[PDB]
């Protein structure tokens, strides 16, 4: 059914700056998508669980500027913790496919 | 004809007519008087 | 192989005495003159209930299994003769390919023909008679067991040699209770237009004439 | 001729009905897969259910609670399950909604007691109690008393599911979310539902006994196993077969 | 509420078959789905399959079907994975993650992840 | 759009798509009557489907209905 | 007299006897089963 | 419902699947242009 | 529905119908350049009540 990709491959930034990341896929996804982060080898953590909705207990350091498909996530006042690798993932159909990820540098 | 008319009249005691049970002592054993009236009025209407 | 049921497989349909009367009742019965698969081992379907009957010298039939699959991970039951008693269980037993666990419930209680009727919760009726290939005589089956076990059943198998199996179907039967309250004759109201006539005017002899039995539509 | 005396006869059943084992039960299976305990060969006290006052609903159909000890039943199916509080009236026979058409449809005409109480203090949980579930998708609404424990994926359009959830691909059931903080409509409630059975009158489930001796050859009112009338009882030549 | 805890790392051979496991802590498996994922070192995350401990029903992607099998017990709030034909490319960190398949008509929100198990060859 | 009989039974309609005109006739129904000699004499029977055409059920079409299991004979008793 | 009696018996199928409609197939469409039995008991009682 | 072009089909007390056979005398419509990421603010019971 | 576009007061400063500090025009543009991200792009919308 759906292939995915995620862009750009990496970015460099400063603490407190604003930075934006994009999902892309073969099809309309009807906002059924999630976003995650990790430091390499650590357990990942979710930020956003739709095209835009922020998970409870995650701070307002993120927003999902997207709709339908090929979404974007923005960092909002970049934390040193946002040095993490970021992943998108479609939930629209099985298997719940992830993007290739992206890296932010401080 | 008279035997077949009476056996029709007596078998009509066994019919429910839309009451919970055609045995009148069931209704009186089971239900409080305000509920039993609604069921017994329905047996009375049928048997009458 | 196949055989004619004749008029067999009537049983007392309720816990009620009646005498000198013709009573019309709707229930699962073996429909008259129905084909009865004849055997002399396999797992068979259990479509609604079964008339099972057999003949043996050494009491060759020893029991039965019933259930959804006759294997573990789903409910099933077994009935076995133990010489001193009849033993009944419901279990998740992983039955072999030809036999002769975790159980939810337990109970205990060729010149001869035995007859049994099995139907769903689970009920048993029975009879025993001499014989000399199923015989065309009439005899009603008395109940033995009325077990509240509530098992889902779609298949059954026999534990051991001639035996006969016939499926029950929903039918209306007129039943003749004699002076001693024995069922001594019956009419299967859906068998043929004469049997439908015997039912519509509730008698075993019908005098000559024309009788409206039913409505075509 | 008026009845001289009143007779009651029951069997030698002195053991009590196990109603504590469905009312006082640490586990009630949730609405998607409800419990059922078949009660037999035992004596109850259905007046205890109104002498005690912990219940929110104690609603009876085809019977009234007070005169009940005056009946005996073939069996009781004591059904048992746990719900959110507001939808408790869905159960009442035939009333339709999400719980009735996809979980616990009672029969059109029903001869039973529906009995319910707030359970928040024992079975609300700070994780939302996702052990307790209700079905809200099915390819058709069920028949009376029908149980279906299947959890395979449902579809609300053409979109093929192939055994996994997604857009238009639905897991059939969800939790009520029983946090201890809830409005009383969303708080958990225990429910049991006593379906009685009055067939050929072979009564094994009973009210409180207190039976009486026989009278013969004179007019009396009577009760045998809950079957009742007025008559001149006599010895008889009726050759009953042993099961009748 | 709950945190997932997971089996320690393994060093193996090509053509081997392998075992890993995950379980609840600070809580229990109250009918969540649980799922398995590969992190190949620095690549995108690859989903292996779904299981629900409450019902035992499970699914795999075609990339892992027959190569992998998974099981779980609600009796001890624990889930299990085994993999076969090791090291065509299978050097990776393996993670469980939960999601609430019985909470809303929305799915695969992997909100808690296991500690991670390395399986590798040396 | 539709038509009524003398007793207000509906008995014709337009098809709303092709505006041609259809009669409605009831689906055929009638008493099944069993002709029998006395059971003492025989267990053979014949069946009269009253007021139907035999195609819709020996076989004989009487003016009373389709008669089945009786042979028609010309010499009159 | 006979044609008037049959035509009256047939006209009485259009009479509603206090039920919501005289077309029984409309009652089974516009009303839920537990209340449809109350409406059909009127049509049955009237027609009977 | 089956249009490829449609990007959002939220249904409030309704379904597209049951809509086609559903009869409605009065439920009006509106047309307008939006920045995609705030389209959620059309929905009931929220602020923005 | 509201087409009104006379100046809106946002403080003690008088507008006299004409814009300035705390004297604001009631409508703001979405600003749809082609070089905008997928959530920032224009979408056609229809709603049925
Ligand atoms: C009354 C009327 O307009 N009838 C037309 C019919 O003539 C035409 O053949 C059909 C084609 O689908 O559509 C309808
Ligand atoms: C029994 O089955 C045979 C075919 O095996 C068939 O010819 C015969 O008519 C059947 N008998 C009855 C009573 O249906
Ligand atoms: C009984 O078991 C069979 C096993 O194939 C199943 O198909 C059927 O749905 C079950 N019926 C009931 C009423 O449980
Ligand atoms: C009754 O049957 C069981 C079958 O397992 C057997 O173990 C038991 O010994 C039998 N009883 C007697 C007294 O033979
Ligand atoms: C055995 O019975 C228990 C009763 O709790 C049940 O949990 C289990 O699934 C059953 N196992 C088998 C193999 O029948
Ligand atoms: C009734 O039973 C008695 C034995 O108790 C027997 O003598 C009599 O012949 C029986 N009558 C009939 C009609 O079977
Ligand atoms: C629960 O158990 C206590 C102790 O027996 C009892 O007093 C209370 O009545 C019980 N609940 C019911 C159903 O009676
Ligand atoms: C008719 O049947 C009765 C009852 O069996 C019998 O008494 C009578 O002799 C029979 N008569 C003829 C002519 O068959
Ligand atoms: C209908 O009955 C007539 C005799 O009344 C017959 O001639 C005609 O062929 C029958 N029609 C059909 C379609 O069989
Ligand atoms: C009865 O009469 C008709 C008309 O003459 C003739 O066709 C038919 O063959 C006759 N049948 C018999 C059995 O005589």
């Amino acid at each position: 059914d759906i292939q995915m990709t995620q862009s750009p491959s990496s970015l460099s930034a400063s603490v407190g700056d604003r930075v934006t990341i994009t999902c892309r896929a073969s099809q309309s996804i009807s906002n059924y998508l999630n976003w995650y982060q990790q430091k390499p080898g650590k357990a990942p953590k979710l930020l956003i669980y739709a095209a835009s909705s922020l998970q409870s207990g995650v701070p307002s350091r993120f927003s999902g500027s997207g709709s339908g498909t090929d979404f974007t996530l923005t960092i909002s006042s970049l934390q040193p913790e946002d040095f993490a690798t970021y992943y998108c993932q479609q939930s629209y159909s099985p298997p719940p496919t992830f993007g290739q990820g992206t890296k932010l540098e401080i | 004809q008279n035997a077949q008319a009476l056996n029709t009249l007596v078998k009509q005691l066994s019919s429910n007519f839309g009451a919970i049970s055609s045995v009148l002592n069931d209704i009186l054993s089971r239900l409080d008087p305000p509920e039993a009236e609604v069921q017994i009025d329905r047996l009375i209407t049928g048997r009458l | 192989a196949y055989t004619n049921s004749f008029t067999r497989g009537v049983y007392y349909p309720d816990k009620v005495f009646r005498s000198s009367v013709l009573h019309s009742t709707q229930d699962l019965f073996l429909p008259f003159f129905s084909n009865v698969t004849w055997f002399h081992n396999p797992v068979l379907p259990f479509n609604d209930g079964v008339y099972f009957a057999s003949t043996e010298k050494s009491n060759i039939i020893r029991g039965w299994i019933f259930g959804t699959t006759l294997d573990s991970k789903t409910q099933s039951l077994l009935i076995v003769n133990n010489a001193t008693n009849v033993v009944i269980k419901v279990c998740e037993f992983q039955f072999c390919n030809d036999p002769f666990n975790n159980c939810t419930f337990e109970y205990v209680s060729f010149k001869n023909l035995r007859e049994f009727v099995f139907k769903n919760y689970f009920k048993i009726y029975s009879k025993h008679t001499p014989i000399n290939d199923l015989p065309q005589g009439f005899s009603a089956l008395e109940p033995l067991v009325d077990l509240p076990i509530g098992i889902n059943i779609t298949r059954f198998q026999t534990l051991l040699a001639a035996y006969y199996v016939g499926y029950l179907q929903p039918r209306t039967f007129l039943l003749k209770y004699n002076e001693n309250g024995t069922i001594t004759d019956a009419v299967d109201c859906a068998l043929d237009p004469l049997s439908e006539t015997k039912c519509t005017l509730k008698s075993f002899t019908v005098e000559k004439g024309i009788y409206q039995t039913s409505n075509f539509r | 001729v008026q009845p001289t005396e009143s007779i009651v006869r029951f069997p030698n059943i002195t053991n009590l009905c196990p109603f504590g084992e469905v009312f006082n039960a640490t586990r009630f299976a949730s609405v998607y897969a409800w419990n059922r305990k078949r009660i037999s060969n035992c004596v109850a006290d259905y007046s205890v259910l109104y002498n005690s006052a912990s219940f929110s609903t104690f609603k009876c159909y085809g019977v009234s609670p007070t005169k009940l000890n005056d009946l005996c039943f073939t069996n009781v199916y004591a059904d048992s399950f746990v719900i959110r509080g507001d939808e408790v009236r869905q159960i009442a026979p035939g009333q339709t909604g999400k719980i009735a058409d996809y979980n616990y449809k009672l029969p059109d005409d029903f001869t039973g007691c529906v009995i319910a109480w707030n359970s928040n203090n024992l079975d609300s949980k700070v994780g939302g109690n996702y052990n307790y579930l209700y079905r809200l998708f099915r390819k058709s609404n069920l028949k009376p008393f029908e149980r279906d424990i299947s959890t395979e994926i449902y579809q609300a359009g053409s979109t093929p599911c192939n055994g996994v959830e997604g857009f238009n691909c639905y897991f059939p059931l969800q939790s009520y979310g029983f946090q201890p903080t809830n409005g009383v409509g969303y708080q958990p409630y225990r429910v049991v539902v006593l379906s009685f059975e009055l067939l050929h009158a072979p009564a094994t489930v009973c009210g409180p006994k207190k039976s009486t001796n026989l009278v013969k050859n004179k007019c009396v009112n009577f009760n045998f196993n809950g079957l009742t009338g007025t008559g001149v009882l006599t010895e008889s030549n009726k050759k009953f077969l042993p099961f009748q | 509420q709950v945190q997932l805890v997971q089996s320690g790392a393994e060093v193996k051979k090509p053509g081997s078959s392998v075992k890993v496991s995950c379980k609840a802590s600070g809580g229990t498996f109250s009918s969540y789905a649980i799922s398995w994922v590969r992190q190949a070192p620095g690549q995108g995350l690859e989903w292996m399959g779904r299981i629900i401990p409450m019902f035992g029903i499970a699914n795999y992607a075609q990339k892992f079907q027959g190569r992998v099998t998974i099981t779980a017990d609600k009796s001890t709030s624990t889930a299990y994975l085994e993999l076969s034909s090791l090291r065509s490319e299978d050097t990776a960190v393996y993670y469980c993650a939960r999601y609430m398949v019985t909470r809303d008509q929305y799915y695969y929100d992997m909100d808690v992840w296991g500690q991670g198990t390395t399986v590798t060859v040396s | 759009q539709f038509g009524r009989d003398i007793a207000d039974t509906t008995d014709a309609v337009r098809d709303p798509q092709t505006l041609e005109i259809l009669d409605i006739t009831p689906c055929s129904f009638g008493g099944v009557s069993v002709i029998t000699p006395g059971t003492n004499t025989s267990n053979e029977v014949a069946v009269l489907y009253q007021d139907v055409n035999c195609t819709e059920v020996n076989v004989f079409q009487t003016r009373a209905g389709c008669l089945i299991g009786a042979e028609h004979v010309n010499n009159s008793y």
